[PDB]
Parts: structure tokens; sequence; C-alpha cells
């Protein structure tokens, strides 16, 4: 009553990858049909392949499913960079008397090239210094790979509280983003001439600026 | 063919998770197929909870048969989830679909609504404070801070503007409260003429705020 | 919402893995009482079962309906092509395994099963069938009940050939949801025995449901 797949593949763009689904006799080998669906980040799932071996409307040529014995494999012939997804194989369970999906499959599509971050800093508005407080806000898009470091400063010297900083995620178009957030007092936004975001990614450092 | 869930975002442990799918452009009350709730936990598989019949026949999974109940409305073309006694492991993405009935099993889900998150926490409701971040091309956005649960979404002039916007994944802050930023770039031709308004929609508190960017 | 019956078109028709041979058990059927409701002949039956094939447990034999037309050349419920039959004789059957009753299963989802069995006026005279068409006689007037004085062993109304196709759609008289099996190889009988039904009591000259459209959304398998 479990649908076993690999936890990952990767593949170049336009190569063939395949991603097995090993079932057992309560389902795969009972004859009951393997589905399968394909999920981007924060979207639902969508249907891929239905009854082992069919397309719907809108599911291009490339995507490919069979079924053999206990077996079941979806085929991506001519790997395309919006492929990159989780892909769950799917059926019917006798023991269970209702549908089973597997873990799942995180497929990655690999030879991307390096992309240096976008950077914009934001000071604190006036509303938030109205209201006692204060956010610096460094935003950080489009780069590759995911590893990014970000240093403030204020005048120069090295800021050691108040940071917190995302974990970099996918963004639609496969490229990371991360956000950087200062929280500082009234007080201390107002006692330094400029606060700086530095951004170090594969080497090389982007920095914006901003002052009172 | 559309579904659509409703149901709350946050629910204290030990209680009952409760939601509600409703599907329009369509009849519910077809014995060609059955009407099912799946979840995701945050990074983690696609699990099914259960399905049912129009009519009434419920077939649910083995590991939650003792918590899940399932039931439809026929006159409001709508089904219910209801799960008991929840914990962490309960926090998860809820999905509504519907799948094939084929002869006497289950075939394909082939439309799934959109999904609502729900959070397994004892804390409380915290929609979020929203300040214009002034343009000063050109950037401008909206600092959306210190709320709870996720999720939050921004529009841009009610669903308008869309060309140049990126919301930005959420900071976990060490106070247990969220915050993200969204920005648009912009004409900077346009910074005195043109209207800019965020749309921050908190479902989970309903908080609902509208804040018009202006330049400094 | 797919009713029953239906005129089957073979073009439309597909595969499916789970369509094995139906596996059918009636050397312990026996039958018991036999009715005219007004509308059409019921026999019932204590034992016998189906299994095998797409089945995942086995449903036990419950009740047997004659269906029949105006003329001998039309008078089947289903349709295979836009022809149709003689008569046609429905096998109903229920889920044992999981629940406790006929009328507990009518409101399940995987509740019935309907067999079906053609008949078609050929000029042989059925042996088997004649011992329905013998029983007749005590079921003259409208709503009324016999018990069958009679051996009879199912099995030998069954086809040569027991390839079929198979929806889900409902029963006749729309009370429930039903997956059918209907096997197109019919049985042969003579005119004479399909003719003695016609001089039955409400003259019950016909009785057979008109056909209801196949939607684009119903899926009919074969064998």
């Amino acid at each position: 009553s479990a649908l076993t797949q690999p936890p990952s593949v990767s593949g170049a763009p336009g190569q063939r990858v395949t991603i097995s689904c090993t079932g057992s006799s309560s389902n795969i080998g009972a004859g009951y049909d393997v589905h399968w669906y394909q999920q981007l980040p924060g979207t639902a799932p969508k249907l891929l392949i239905y009854g082992n071996i069919n397309r719907p409307s809108g599911v291009p040529d490339r995507f490919s499913g069979s079924k053999s014995g206990t077996s079941a494999s979806l085929a991506i012939t001519g790997l395309q960079a919006e492929d990159e997804a989780d892909y769950y194989c799917q059926s019917y369970d006798s023991s269970l008397s209702g549908a089973l999906f597997g873990g799942g499959t995180q497929l990655t599509v690999l030879g991307q090239p390096k992309a240096n971050p976008t950077v914009t800093l934001f000071p604190p508005s006036s509303e938030e210094l109205q209201a006692n407080k204060a956010t610096l806000v460094c935003l950080i898009s489009d780069f590759y790979p995911g590893a990014v470091t970000v240093a403030w400063k204020a005048d120069g010297s090295p800021v050691k509280a108040g940071v917190e900083t995302t974990k970099p995620s996918k963004q639609s178009n496969n490229k990371y983003a991360a956000s950087s957030y200062l929280s500082l007092t009234p007080e201390q936004w107002k006692s330094h001439r400029s606060y700086s975001c530095q951004v170090t990614h594969e080497g090389s450092t982007v920095e914006k600026t901003v002052a009172p | 063919l559309q579904l659509q869930e409703s149901g709350p975002g946050l629910v204290k442990p030990s209680e009952t998770l409760s939601l509600t799918c409703t599907i329009s452009g369509d009849s519910i009350s077809s014995n060609n197929y059955y009407w099912g709730w799946i979840r995701q936990p945050p990074g983690k598989g696609l699990e099914w909870i259960g399905s049912i019949y129009y009519s009434g026949s419920t077939y649910y999974n083995p590991s939650l048969k003792s918590r899940v109940t399932i039931s439809v409305d026929t006159s409001k073309n709508q089904f219910s989830l209801k799960l008991s006694s929840v914990t962490a492991a309960d926090t998860a993405v809820y999905y509504c679909a519907r799948h094939r009935r084929v002869l006497l099993w289950f075939g394909e889900f082939q439309l799934w609504g959109q999904g609502t998150l729900v959070t397994v926490s004892s804390a409380s409701t915290k929609g979020p404070s929203v300040f214009p971040l002034a343009p000063s091309t050109a950037a401008l956005g909206c600092l959306v801070k210190d709320y709870f649960p996720e999720p939050v979404t921004v529009s841009w002039n009610s669903g308008a503007l869309t060309s140049g916007v990126h919301t930005f994944p959420a900071v976990l802050q060490s106070s247990g409260l969220y915050s993200l930023s969204s920005v648009v770039t912009v004409p900077s031709s346009s910074l005195g003429t043109q209207t800019y308004i965020c749309n921050v929609n908190h479902k989970p508190s309903n908080t609902k705020v509208d804040k018009k960017v202006e330049p400094k | 919402q797919q009713l029953s019956p239906i005129n089957i078109e073979t073009k439309k028709a597909i595969s499916n893995a789970r369509l094995k041979p139906l596996d059918i058990h009636y050397n312990e059927s026996k039958p018991t009482t036999i009715q005219n409701t007004g509308k059409l002949v019921r026999i019932n039956f204590k034992g016998g079962y189906i299994s095998g094939g797409f089945l995942p447990n086995e449903y036990v034999l419950s009740s047997l309906h004659i269906y029949w037309g105006k003329e001998d050349d039309y008078g089947s419920n289903h349709l295979i092509d836009v022809y149709k039959y003689s008569g046609e004789i429905n096998l109903v059957h229920w889920n044992k395994k999981k629940y406790s009753s006929y009328e507990e299963a009518k409101k399940h989802d995987d509740g019935l099963i309907i067999i079906s069995i053609f008949l078609q006026v050929l000029d042989h005279k059925n042996v088997y069938f004649q011992k329905i068409v013998n029983q007749l006689d005590s079921i003259r007037s409208a709503n009324t009940s016999a018990p069958f004085d009679s051996v009879f062993y199912l099995d030998n109304l069954l086809p040569s050939k027991l390839d079929y196709f198979t929806y889900l759609g409902t029963t006749i008289n729309h009370s429930a949801d039903a997956v059918w099996i209907i096997f197109p190889t019919p049985i042969n009988i003579h005119s004479d025995q399909l003719s003695k039904f016609r001089t039955l009591l409400s003259y019950i000259t016909e009785n057979y449901r008109n056909p209801y459209k196949l939607n684009d959304d119903t899926e009919v398998y074969y064998s």
C-alpha cells in the first residue's frame, strides 16, 4: 500500500529524464491505473498523465507515461526549464479502498548560468517613524545559484544586531530571491549619515545605500 | 468548472479543522465522479484524506479514519471536511478536487482547487501593519509587517498593475510573526501623475488594507 | 448524471486492464418465488454469486427481471449500435461482503452490479428458458406471486461467449446507481415462448424503457 518514487532527479535542458513509480500487487500490479501530476511551487497539482498513458489537452508531447507489472514510469523527452517541479504518481489501492499518492520526485534542470543579484534598499517610511519604529528593507532578486551573504553597515561600520534574512527560495523564473530586514529605533536611524546593504554572491558584492 | 476552498487559516491544537469546497460551472450531483480532499504539509508530499459520492458514500484514508468526516450538500453545490483532534502534523495546504469514478474504484483527480493553508497553533490571529515604501525607472512598494499565520496576498491597483511586480517570500521573525514586502518597478516619469495602491489581504484575520504609495 | 438504459456505441468503447473473464457461480442458486408486478416478470433467488473479472469482492444474486417489446425484433432496454434484441433479462446482484442487505446496498456507490443477458427470437425452443415460460400460468393477474415448483439451474441461461461491455449507470427505475455487465451475445428462444409473456395482465404488450443519451463524460468499457 505504498508507491515509491526517487526523491530527486535532474537533467540538462533537452535531455530525456525518467521518473519511476514502484508499486505492489495491491495497486499497480492489480491493474488499477497510474496517474501523474505536476506541481509548481506554491500552486495546486495539475493533472499531467491519466490512465497510464493519456495526456489531457494542454499537456505537451514531451510528457509521456508507461506501465509494466508493478512499476510505472513518467518520461520527459526534451527537458525545458518550465519542467522544474514536483512530480507525483497516483493510483488506487484495494486494501486501502481509496486513492494513493507516491512520495514525490523533485525535478531540477541543470545548466543554468550564473546570474548576479538585483538589489533594492528602502529606508523607513515616514509612517513607521511616526509610530516609533524603523525597518530597512533590502530586496534581493534574479540570482543563481541560491547561496547569498548579506552584510549591513552603519556609516561604514558593521551592524551586529537587528538583522533577519530569509533563506533564498526559487522565483517562478527558476532564479532565487531573498529579503533582509534591519530593524532600528528611530533614534539609531537618525544617528548615522547612511546605512548600507551589501550582498555578496559568488565572490562579488553589490551595495546599496540610503540616508535620513 | 471551478473548485473553491473556503475556511479558516488557524485552528487551536486538539480541536476540529473545518473546510468547505464550493463547485461552480457544473452540478455536484453526478454519478460519474467523487469529491475528494487532499493535503500537503509544507515541503512534503500529497496525502489523500478521503472522498465522497454525491448520494452520501464515503471512503477515508485508514491512517486518519477515526478523525475524519466528509459530507455533501447537493442543494448548495458544496462538500465539507471536518478533521478532529489536531496536532502540528496536521498543519498543511488542503486541496479539494474532483476525481473520476471508474466502475468500482477511483481514477484521476481532474480538477483541483487553489488550496488553503491551515496552521495548527495555540497563538492568536495577527493582521499586519502596512507601510508605504516611497519611490524616492523607480522602485516603490509596500512593507507588510508582523502577521500570523501565513498567508498574505498583495495586488497593485486591484489587479490592474502586474508587470514589474515582485512580492517576496516572508521572513519568519524570532517573535514568531511574519513580514514581507512587495515592490513594483515603474517608469520614473509617471511618479507625479500615476496612482499606486497596494492591496494587502490577510484572510486568516480578514485584514484588508489598501495603502497609497507616493513620492516623499 | 448518467441514466440507464443506453445505446452502447462500439466506436466509443475503450479498454481497461482489470476486465478479466468474469467468474459466475450459480451451482448453488435456487429460485424461490415468481411475480407479475403489473409492469414485468420478476423471479427471486436465494444463493449464487459472481466474482473474478474486475470485481474486488463477490456480489451475491438477488433477483431476475425480464423485459420485452410489442414485436419480436424490437424489445430490449439496452442497444448496441442502434440495434435492439427481442428481449432482455437483468440479473441483480449486491455487495454482501461489505453491506448487510439489498435495500442497504441500494444506498451505496458500489452496492449493485446488474448483469444483462439478451434474448433473440430464432426458431430454437430453449429447454431451460421453457421452465420459466411454464410458470407464467400461476401469475396471470397483476400483482400476484407464486412459488417456483420446478427444478431450475441458472447457469444454463448464460450465453456461449462471455465477452462483455461494462459501464456505470442506474437501475432501470432510477432508484439507485449500478454497474452494468452487458453480454452482447444473446440466448436464443422461440416466438411462442416470448409471446406467452405478452398474455400477462396489468395485456402487457411491452415493458422496455426507452434509452437515455450516453453523456460525453461517460465511459463504456470492452473486456
